């Protein structure tokens, strides 16, 4: 009842792959951030540009919830001005990011015996991603001078690779669920407020 | 949090017998179930991982089995060095958790304790405190009850107990109980008694003295 | 071979801080996930913290989150645990251990010898040694080693010449915060007049060494 659907994002049964990260647009609702302080296992609750307590006392035109799954060691890459595979090829935040990055271990949900191969990441790309860019291309990466023509082989690699999460993997290689909340206050009246 | 329960808490077996130790998980163990051995004063030693895989250098008389929420560690034939504490542990769910442990001790014939009572020394009495010591020597099994009596009044809350490890030569235990009080309280009473209940005694044995 | 050596523990007051260190040799430390596990006296094992091989991923037990920080220096084969706002509940032996999944050993296969951490407001104090004097066929005598801090004390009889029938009990922590211990020996009664019985008590933290002769009263 007039409450923003944060539970649909955080409590989702399945999360998107990082290269195809899911975005939920939230507007015209009363946002209760208190329900997002509940989950203890939070590995990261890093907010840039705003204090967590002032969020309940602020109004924004829109909010965007970007959800995906990565490995633990890559959680540090979800932050302004970062480099690496995830930051450059899968999900990039702007240098002037205004929002909160939340990440928690999800080895219970996203790892399977024999490997969960449904979670993928982009390994090869011609250039770095722009902020909030989603590249879902499966085109063969031409790392050589010979055109690939869609054929995978030498100097022609498939751009996507699978994490293959297993429950016995080290904590740095275990799956982590990430939700990025971006608060947009642009040339328009605010529609999301805390109460 | 996966809670690990270990059964039984204590196992009394003779050397050469087989041992079976149970670990039960409050929910499915998705990762790895491991078994460790620990001796007094030493670090734990990995015995089994993956609930069935034997660690390098571990004797083949150790085996493991199970899945989900039920696991078993089996020792086919107990060697003297195998009598220790055993822990199960799960990896994959956070926090990492251990079972409370199972203690394996050596089974022998029942032995009644020898009971001795020591009144406080005059040197300690000069210091202002009185400690009455009750010693239960060379008994088996470990379970023994010590009840302090002061002027026929049962004493609770002012006594402390300590038990030795199982003796390497005769597989017995020894117990020391200390009743501590002030010198003024000590001089307020006359009869100090230690009453011992044990399986090897037909009736409780009392050792007493007059201050 | 694989060796892990822990240090940096000892005695600290409540609210104090310690910096535990673990030095690793004999294996590729930079490719090893590391854990801190702890064991309170007379208790079982309890997981404390984990750090990944690169140091980018860490996890903590609830009872220490916000107070303990795990870290590593891969170039120096160093594992570190910074413990702040220590409480009496943190008193334990702390082991540094390796989760050897990179070699398909999915458990904690390498452990250190552990380092003792004691959080208490009590002060270092040497023990007082009192005699438990003897009074059918076999007599019992002993020494009461009272009011010392911290652990441990070592007890011998007749400079280690007498060991048969000797039972040195585990110490008990008294309500005052000081430890008490007893050491007893059973001897033939006939020897009570001819043989001398002296207990030797060593308390290294207070640099104390006491010899007490026990005779019938
Ligand atoms: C969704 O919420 C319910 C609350 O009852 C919880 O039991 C369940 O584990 C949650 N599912 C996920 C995927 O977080």
């Amino acid at each position: 009842t007039n409450l923003c659907p944060f539970d649909e994002v955080f409590n989702a049964t399945r999360f998107a792959s990082v290269y195809a990260w899911n975005r939920k647009r939230i507007s015209n609702c009363v946002a209760d951030y208190s329900v997002l302080y509940n989950f203890a296992p939070f590995f990261a609750f890093k907010c840039y540009g705003v204090s967590p307590t002032k969020l309940n006392d602020l109004c924004f035109t829109n909010v965007y919830a970007d959800s995906f799954v990565i490995r633990g060691n890559e959680v540090s890459q979800i932050a302004p001005g970062q480099t690496g595979n995830i930051a450059d090829y899968n999900y990039k935040l702007p240098d002037d990011f205004t929002g909160c990055v939340i990440a928690w271990n999800s080895n219970k949900l996203d790892s399977k015996v024999g490997g969960n191969y449904n979670y993928l990441y982009r390994l090869f790309r011609k250039s770095n991603l722009k902020p909030f860019e989603r590249d879902i291309s499966t085109e063969i990466y031409q790392a050589g001078n010979k055109p690939c023509n869609g054929v995978a082989g030498f100097n022609c690699y498939f751009p996507l690779r699978s994490y293959g999460f297993r429950p016995t993997y080290g904590v740095g290689h275990q799956p982590y669920r990430v939700v990025v909340l971006s608060f947009e206050l642009l040339h328009a009246p605010a529609t999301v407020c805390g109460p | 949090e996966i809670v690990l329960t270990q059964s039984p808490a204590t196992l009394s077996l003779s050397p050469g017998e087989g041992a079976s130790l149970s670990c039960r998980a409050s929910q499915t163990v998705i990762g790895s179930l491991a078994w460790y051995q620990q001796k007094p004063g030493q670090a734990p030693r990995l015995l089994i991982y993956g609930a069935s895989s034997r660690a390098t250098g571990i004797p083949d008389r150790f085996s493991g089995s199970g899945s989900g929420t039920d696991f078993t560690l089996t020792i086919s034939s107990l060697e003297p060095e195998d009598f220790a504490v055993y822990y199960c542990q799960q990896y994959g769910n956070w926090p990492l958790t251990f079972g409370p442990g199972t203690r394996l001790d050596i089974r022998r014939t029942v032995a009644a304790p020898s009971v001795f009572i020591f009144p406080p020394s005059d040197e300690q009495l000069k210091s202002g405190t009185a400690s009455v010591v009750c010693l239960l020597n060379n008994f088996y099994p470990r379970e023994a009850k010590v009840q302090w009596k002061v002027d026929n009044a049962l004493q609770s809350g002012n006594s402390q107990e300590s038990v030795t490890e199982q003796d390497s030569k005769d597989s017995t235990y020894s117990l020391s109980s200390t009743l501590t009080l002030s010198k003024a309280d000590y001089e307020k009473h006359k009869v100090y008694a230690c009453e011992v209940t044990h399986q090897g005694l037909s009736s409780p044995v009392t050792k007493s003295f007059n201050r | 071979d694989v060796q892990l050596v822990e240090s940096g523990g000892g005695l600290v007051k409540p609210g104090g801080s310690l910096r535990l260190s673990c030095v690793a040799s004999g294996f590729t430390f930079s490719n090893s996930e590391m854990h801190w596990v702890r064991q309170a006296p007379g208790k079982g094992l309890e997981w404390v913290s984990v750090i990944s091989e690169s140091g980018e991923t860490t996890h903590y037990a609830d009872s220490v989150k916000g107070r303990f920080t795990i870290s590593r220096d891969n170039a120096n084969n160093l594992l570190l645990l910074q413990m702040n706002s220590l409480r009496a509940d943190d008193t334990a032996v702390y082991y540094c251990t390796r989760y050897n999944w990179n070699n398909r050993v999915y458990a904690l296969d390498s452990w250190g010898q552990g380092v003792v951490v004691t959080v208490s407001s009590a002060s270092t104090k040497g023990p007082s040694v009192f005699p438990l004097a003897p009074s059918g066929g076999t007599a019992a005598l002993g020494c009461l080693v009272k009011d010392y801090f911290p652990e441990p004390v070592t007890v011998s009889w007749n400079s280690g010449a007498l060991t048969s029938g000797v039972h040195t009990f585990p110490a008990v922590l008294q309500s005052s915060g000081l430890y008490s211990l007893s050491s007893v020996v059973t001897v033939p009664s006939s020897s009570l007049g001819t043989q001398t019985y002296i207990c030797n008590v060593n308390h290294k933290p207070s640099n104390t060494k006491v010899d007490k002769k026990v005779e019938p009263k």
